[PDB]
């Protein structure tokens, strides 16, 4: 039995952290939703 | 039960303990997650009931109480924002410039940040502060690291 709780606002907020790279990456998404890497 | 627009934990208490599932968004009276969450599963709001409304295994998006409401896209230039609500754990902004999935159907923006599998359904946002898909379906690339899709439904 699933239940929600409240996290917070959705808003943008400056000077967050600032990560992650920027990959280009060629997919393919099957019919379960599985996206998988082709090479 | 709260229908405050927002982000919202997804919790089970089927498990051990009580144990955060997924994330999702409440706007303009709908919630959103991704299908994998809550597998389509009716949902508890205090004592009030969310039923399912729309949802599709293969886009992994399910609303409830109403259609799909998020519209917004990446511009595909523009840093984004994912409002990460980890398990346990308070909601926290990462900025990021978007990656891309290239698909034999058109390109999606792709995000690449890893978080525990109960973050799925965390929203990405722009500028404007405009939900533009949830974060939890994607790819695990060569150096093991993760990379997720910038999931976006359609609005009828
Ligand atoms: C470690 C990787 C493996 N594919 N995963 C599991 C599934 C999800 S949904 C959000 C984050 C993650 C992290």
């Amino acid at each position: 039995d699933m239940y929600i709780e409240r996290a917070g606002d959705i808003t943008w907020e400056k000077d967050a952290e600032v990560t992650g790279n920027s990959p280009r990456l060629d997919v393919a998404l099957d019919e379960s939703g599985d996206f998988s890497l082709v090479e | 039960g709260e229908t405050t627009d927002g982000v919202y934990r997804v919790m089970t208490r089927r498990l051990l303990g009580s144990t955060q599932v997924g994330v999702g968004v409440m706007q303009e009276g709908v919630f959103h997650t991704m299908w994998h969450v809550t597998k389509g599963a009716a949902l508890r709001s205090g004592e009030g009931r969310l039923d399912p409304y729309w949802g599709d295994v293969k886009q992994d998006l399910v609303s409830y109480c109403g259609p799909w409401k998020l519209d917004a896209a990446w511009d595909g230039l523009s840093e984004v924002q994912l409002l990460a609500v980890p398990p346990g754990e308070r909601a926290k902004n990462i900025q990021t410039l978007p990656g891309i999935f290239k698909t034999k159907d058109g390109d999606i923006g792709a995000v690449a940040l890893d978080y525990p599998a109960g973050t799925s359904g965390s929203p990405i946002l722009d500028k404007c502060g405009r939900v533009i898909g949830l974060y939890g379906n994607g790819v695990v690339i060569k150096n093991g690291s993760y990379v997720s899709a910038i999931t976006q439904g359609k609005r009828e």
